[PDB]
């Protein structure tokens, strides 16, 4: 929807065998962000790599900690930070850094209180509107049968529904195929 | 070193880690050790001549 | 800084004001016992350039044979800070939480 | 000043010919990005140049110039060392196994080297040593042994009290031990000539 | 000398042909292109050179990471250079049926299936692959094992998988077979991690294509990462286990094209006489039968003759394995 | 310098490790014929004017 | 005629500034003799480039 | 098909200009021209000699 | 003569020794050197271009590198089956060419006594007329690859590998050896005979992928072929009628060719004591006692 260029960076991608990679990675990423268009940057799993390990015995990665500290430093003491934004996401709230609060740093905080069904049915309808489906749907069964499922899992339900629809002999997707797929893959 | 030692004064010469350097060897590729142990034998004869 | 934050904003205000130079010291230079020569190298650069100002943020992490190497690094820090150097010029600033 | 242009030649390399060919074209072993094979100059014959030797080679025309470079002890040892004398004539009938060598255990008190040399002197035979200095290459001594039948082989350097690592040095000595092992394996395997013996000495647990 | 005679006589015009083609920069290989007028090229001496493209070579004929002849004088490029019952049906309909009727799956559905999954004991495995090669309607595909991925001097595996995927693009979505995922699996081990993560990246990645194939066969399903990564794209997981009792008669019938077998010989009998027998194992049994049929100097083989060869060949191999 | 194989002529090693064959000038005495010494040739003529300790 | 002169002071010692002019032979003279030039007494003066490589090499 | 003995006449002019061209003899490829008058076939004289501006093409 | 002597420019002073990589159908080849330089030039005479066997050293120049030439530098039922295996492309073909099988996956030989006795016994039988290659013992398998390609050039012969036995490297180089022997990118080349002692130590991956044809357990010491070998060694020697071979070959355990040659040598040597040209049984046993006690004492 942003229509811009999208990038993909994960947590373990910042962890390597070499040392001092953090500074080079950050400076290079900011260099590409400086040279190129205002694209979209999204990183995931900042909680696992941001663990400060309360237990004092041992652990393998202290690097992404100071990498994050340096990232915040460049997101604070630098005027160019008004340039292209970097989106971060955390899976678990067990680990949180109090120094992440700032305009340049993490600002928006949204907690998800058990997302509803009908909305998932809506976005599923938006995703499946391209495929050919018999236009009779109660939506009640498919909304009710979905509990603690991802969006990718719903798309997987659609794909699974398209899988057996090929060997059923029908050229058009039916209603029960959705819930059948739900009970199939999940 | 020996001639400047005998030229200058009654200097005191110290040698450390003889176990690794003076160890005998066979192979020609490692024969450099045999060469330097022959150097050791040379200065051994020289210090035999340095007895008085 | 136990009651909140914003000290880094003041440090940034001073840094943007004069600061006499631009320098930053990471919290943990260890993971970068081979980091000792790196610390001595950084301090060697600190001796190279006479004016210096040190900014250290979140030092409470490093303040805490696993513990033995930590104590050894602390002893190295003591040896370096209490060694022979001129501190009348170089300035150090430490930021923390609790 | 006529040589000044040969100074302008920017010097000349050092040629080494490892192999000669019947095509009258000499190949030369040189430093990397080397190996330039070309016939030599006409005023100098090819056959005169010996393989595996260093020569003078110009860096332009690649032409060769010239070639470049104790009574109780002796009582017991008599029947040992003097055994190879006149015995092998009747050993064809006897067919007894000839003694490979003899070793003594104890401190290096007196006459360690002088004994074998004295007995060899009374035997009127040459004394052949090893003395490795500047592959296996242990066959050459056996070739010399084939050349001169009477011989006496005694090892001085093998008797050792002074200095060792005992870790890697034990293996370093184990190389020589393996050498005399395969030597004894050759002697036990067959015999090119008689009068071949080995006398070692050890002052320690070895 | 005689074959070099006419050639020596043909060496006359080579002097006049010596002027062109003589230039060699020793084939420096490129990397990428930031812009069309200027390209960055890296020689094997680790020296990066830059030169504009000549008019003799089209920009559309330039491929990423391609070796071409380049002038050492004008620096330009004159010319380039070329250098079961239900389960078996379920896994058959994901290979044969789609290829037989490509348009059918387009009209009757949104998209054709992907592939299947093979785990557990080897069983009759790897035989069905060769069988699929034998049932190929047009041209056999290229199979790639997992031992080629992990090699000394790492980093070559990336270029290897990318160049074989490039060949797959040249083959316009050819069938791709993978084997021994446990070798590069099991997520000093970082060198393997990079290769397997790049493998998953190229698999789930739709860049080359998403319609090609997915096949995985391993003895030990101890790999956690491919297991969690696969359901996002890969699907249709079934149980393999071992061959069934009446399942061997199919292999017998497909092996019936071999040397003539007497009608007195029962297939189910020979099938039940050797429990836990792989397709290749009973293939070796038929090999023994044919061999001893040749050694018997007869024109036919009777079960009573080689049954000894059967129980012997199965028990002897059952002893150590 | 490396070695002297004959009279008024010898071989000289370079910095790269490649040994060079250059005849010395008649003015230079036998003092420079020492087996191990630091010798300086010309960047072009490759001749030794003098040696340094 | 087209006199060709090439000067290269870089590797040329300051002891001698002597330079050698160049000429171009015809390609149709390969059948007959190479150089049909009289006054051969000056070839010794043309022998100044006595280098054993480039001369009879090229 | 006639060939005589030619000898190139060189004065101090062209020499010194080729010395300045020697200072201009940097590894960058350079161009130069020679001028004169031909009285006959077997003699050649050069007088006017100048340099040329450098280029990236060589 | 003139056209033959006009090529002296290329083979003259500007000449070097390079290494060719491969031959291209585009008539411009590719060579290599210490710095790995490549030069593509049209071909010339004096080169074979066929039997040249690319990947060796060739002749280069300081010139454009136009090449002027190159410079060279109870087992009866078991033994009859392996006979019809390895001797299949050999004498008495008429039991083959009628139909044919040709399973060049090689075989596996082993047994409880081991010590390469039966292995060398079966190997020496094929040494009548052939090119034999013996490999004993087990960075990567570079030398194994060299042996593989040299056996690829030696393909019209019989290859026999003897004594087949960190730790994780052995497994992966075993998998590499298995993959290389499988002939993935190459067709049938040369018969490879695997020989070892204990089959229990070998992994199952060395059985099914390696050999698709047959493998036979060792039923007994096989005094027959051994009797044949002893007959061959004693063929030049002399013996009486009171000397039984059976108990002699039954008594001996784990002996090699050099071993039996040694005990025969000492048999004749001990028969030289009485100056007799004939070796008896008791003298043979008494002589054998020497070596038998020799190796068991240490």
């Amino acid at each position: 929807q942003t229509k811009a260029t999208f990038l993909k960076l994960a947590g373990p991608q910042l962890v390597q065998m070499f040392i001092g990679d953090g500074a080079k990675l950050v400076r290079d990423a900011f260099a590409l962000a400086k040279e190129k268009a205002p694209s979209i940057i999204f990183i995931d799993e900042l909680d696992a790599i941001g663990t400060k390990r309360f237990d004092s015995e041992k652990a393998g990665d202290r690097e992404v900690q100071r990498t994050m500290l340096e990232l915040l430093n460049q997101l604070d003491g630098f005027q160019p930070n008004t340039q292209v934004k970097v989106i971060a996401a955390t899976n678990r709230v067990d680990i949180l850094d109090p120094a992440l609060l700032r305009s340049g740093r993490l600002d928006r905080k949204i907690e998800f209180p058990m997302p509803n069904e009908e909305a998932r049915a809506r976005i599923m309808q938006i995703h499946s509107r391209k495929m050919n489906v018999s236009p009779d749907v109660n939506y009640e069964e498919l909304a009710r049968c979905t509990d603690d499922f991802n969006g990718a899992q719903c798309k997987a339900v659609c794909v699974e529904a398209g899988m057996i629809a090929l060997r059923r002999g029908a050229t058009e997707l039916t209603h029960e195929d959705y819930m059948e797929g739900i009970l199939e893959v999940q | 070193v020996f001639r400047l030692a005998k030229e200058n004064a009654p200097a005191i010469i110290f040698i450390d880690e003889i176990d690794a350097i003076a160890t005998k060897r066979f192979d020609a590729q490692t024969g450099a050790d045999r060469e330097v142990q022959r150097i050791l034998l040379e200065l051994l004869n020289q210090m035999d001549g340095f007895d008085q | 800084g136990p009651p909140g934050t914003g000290k880094t904003l003041l440090a940034r205000a001073v840094a943007s004001q004069l600061d006499c130079n631009f320098l930053k010291v990471v919290s943990s230079s260890i993971v970068d016992g081979e980091s000792a020569r790196l610390i001595r190298e950084m301090f060697n650069y600190a001796r190279d350039h006479q004016p210096c100002i040190i900014f250290m943020d979140e030092i409470d992490a490093i303040g805490g044979s696993a513990d033995r190497e930590i104590q050894r690094t602390l002893m190295e820090l003591l040896n370096q800070m209490d060694g022979f150097d001129t501190l009348h010029r170089v300035k150090m600033i430490m930021a923390t939480n609790r | 000043r006529e040589e000044l242009q040969l100074l302008q030649e920017q010097g000349s390399y050092v040629g080494e010919v490892v192999r000669a060919m019947d095509k009258k074209k000499v190949l030369v072993k040189v430093h990397p990005e080397g190996k330039f094979v070309v016939d030599v100059d006409k005023n100098i014959d090819i056959n005169d140049v010996t393989p595996n030797c260093r020569v003078a080679l110009r860096n332009d025309s690649y032409t060769l110039h010239k070639i470049l470079p104790l009574d109780k002890q002796i009582k017991e040892i008599k029947e040992v060392i003097e055994l190879p004398v006149k015995h092998p004539e009747l050993f064809e009938a006897l067919g007894i196994a000839q003694p490979k060598g003899v070793l003594l255990y104890g401190p290096p008190g007196t006459g360690k080297t002088l004994l074998a040399r004295a007995v060899a002197h009374h035997t009127d035979c040459t004394f052949i040593r090893v003395s490795g200095s500047e592959a296996r290459m242990v066959r050459e001594l056996f070739v010399m042994a084939r050349e001169h039948a009477p011989s006496i082989i005694f090892m001085d350097e093998i008797d050792s009290i002074g200095s060792s690592r005992l870790e890697g040095g034990s293996g370093g000595d184990s190389e020589v031990q393996r050498t005399m092992l395969e030597l004894l394996n050759q002697l036990d395997g067959f015999e090119a000539t008689k009068n071949i013996k080995v006398i070692m000495a050890t002052n320690r647990i070895d | 000398a005689p074959p070099a005679l006419w050639d020596l006589a043909a060496d006359k015009q080579t002097l006049q042909s010596e002027q062109p083609l003589q230039v060699a920069r020793c084939t420096k290989i490129i990397n990428a292109d930031s812009e069309d007028p200027k390209y960055i090229i890296n020689v094997k001496q680790f020296a990066k050179f830059v030169v504009d493209l000549s008019d003799q070579v089209a920009p559309t004929d330039i491929e990423e990471g391609m070796r071409v002849g380049v002038d050492r004088n004008k620096y330009q490029i004159h010319i380039p250079l070329p250098p079961c019952k239900e389960q078996i049906e379920k896994l058959r309909e994901v290979v044969e049926t789609p290829l037989l009727h490509p348009e059918r799956f387009v009209n009757l559905g949104i998209e054709p299936p992907k592939g299947v999954l093979l785990f557990g004991p080897p069983g009759t495995g790897k035989t069905l692959c060769a069988r699929a090669v034998a049932n190929r309607t047009d041209a056999c595909f290229i199979r790639v094992i997992g031992s080629e991925l992990v090699q000394k001097y790492v980093g070559e595996g990336a270029r290897m998988v990318r160049e074989l995927f490039e060949m797959a693009r040249t083959k316009k979505a050819c069938l791709i077979f993978f084997d021994e995922i446990d070798a590069i699996g099991g997520a000093g081990d970082n060198e393997v991690q990079r290769t397997m993560l790049e493998l998953i990246n190229q698999l789930d990645g739709f860049d080359p294509r998403g319609n090609i194939k997915v096949l995985m066969a391993t003895n030990r399903p101890d790999t956690l990462d491919p297991a969690l990564m696969r359901p996002g794209r890969l699907d249709r997981k079934i149980e393999f286990s071992l061959p069934d009792l009446e399942g061997r008669t199919h292999i017998f019938k497909i092996h019936a094209r071999s040397m003539s077998v007497e009608r007195d010989i029962r297939f189910e009998l020979l099938a039940r006489l050797c429990p836990n027998s792989t397709g290749a194992e009973i293939r070796s049994v038929c090999t023994e039968a044919g061999m001893f049929a040749i050694r018997a100097r007869r024109k036919i083989a009777t079960e009573k003759d080689f049954l000894e060869a059967v129980n012997k060949v199965i028990k002897s191999y059952a002893k150590f394995s | 310098f490396l070695e002297a194989v004959d009279q008024n002529t010898a071989i000289v090693g370079s910095t790269t490790g490649s040994n060079y064959y250059v005849r010395i000038l008649s003015t230079i005495d036998r003092e420079l014929l020492k087996p191990n010494a630091s010798v300086a040739l010309h960047k072009h003529s490759n001749a030794l004017v003098d040696v340094l300790p | 005629r087209a006199v060709a002169v090439v000067v290269d002071p870089i590797q040329s010692v300051k002891g001698k500034v002597v330079i050698d002019a160049f000429r171009l032979i015809n390609a149709n003279m390969m059948v007959l003799g190479h150089e049909p030039r009289q006054t051969t007494s000056n070839l010794g003066h043309l022998n100044k480039p006595s280098i054993q490589a480039l001369i009879h090499g090229l | 098909a006639v060939d005589t003995a030619e000898q190139v006449y060189i004065s101090s002019l062209a020499l010194l200009k080729m010395l300045k061209h020697g200072r201009a003899g940097v590894p960058m490829e350079v161009m130069g021209l020679m001028l004169g008058e031909f009285v006959d076939d077997y003699t050649v004289r050069v007088i006017d000699v100048f340099a040329m501006p450098q280029s990236g093409t060589g | 003569e003139e056209e033959r002597s006009k090529v002296d420019d290329l083979r003259g002073t500007p000449m070097s020794v390079g290494t060719l990589e491969e031959i291209i159908d585009d008539n411009h080849a590719i060579v290599s050197t210490s710095v790995g330089s490549e030069h593509y030039v049209s071909i010339l005479s004096f080169v074979d271009k066929d039997l040249l066997e690319p990947g060796c050293s060739v002749l280069l120049n300081h010139k454009v590198h136009a090449v002027i030439g190159v410079l060279m530098d109870g087992l009866d039922n078991q033994i009859q089956e392996i006979k019809e295996s390895v001797e299949l492309p050999l004498t008495h073909p008429e039991y083959y060419e009628e139909m044919g099988i040709k399973p060049p996956k090689g075989v596996i030989l082993y047994g409880p006594p081991g010590t390469g006795k039966t292995l060398l016994a079966k190997a020496v039988a094929n040494q009548t007329s052939a090119t034999f290659l013996r490999v004993v013992g087990s960075d990567g398998p570079k030398l194994v690859r060299e042996l593989f390609r040299v056996a690829e050039e030696h393909a019209p012969s019989i290859v026999f590998i003897d004594e087949i036995d960190g730790e994780r490297e052995i497994q992966r180089t075993m998998l590499e050896l298995l993959n290389q022997l499988d002939g993935f990118d190459s067709r049938g080349d040369v018969k490879v005979i695997m020989a070892t002692n204990r089959i229990e130590t070998l992994d199952p991956a060395l059985i099914r992928p390696g050999r698709i044809d047959r493998k036979i357990e060792f039923p007994l010491p096989d005094e027959k072929t051994k009797k044949r070998i002893f007959q061959i060694h004693t063929s030049r020697m002399t013996l009486a009628d009171d000397v039984t071979l059976d108990d002699l070959i039954m008594a001996k355990d784990d002996l090699s060719g050099a071993d039996i040659k040694a005990i025969c040598t000492e048999a004749g040597l001990m028969a030289l004591r009485e100056r007799r040209m004939k070796v008896t049984n008791e003298d043979f046993k008494k002589s054998k006692e020497n070596v038998l006690y020799k190796k068991q004492e240490g």
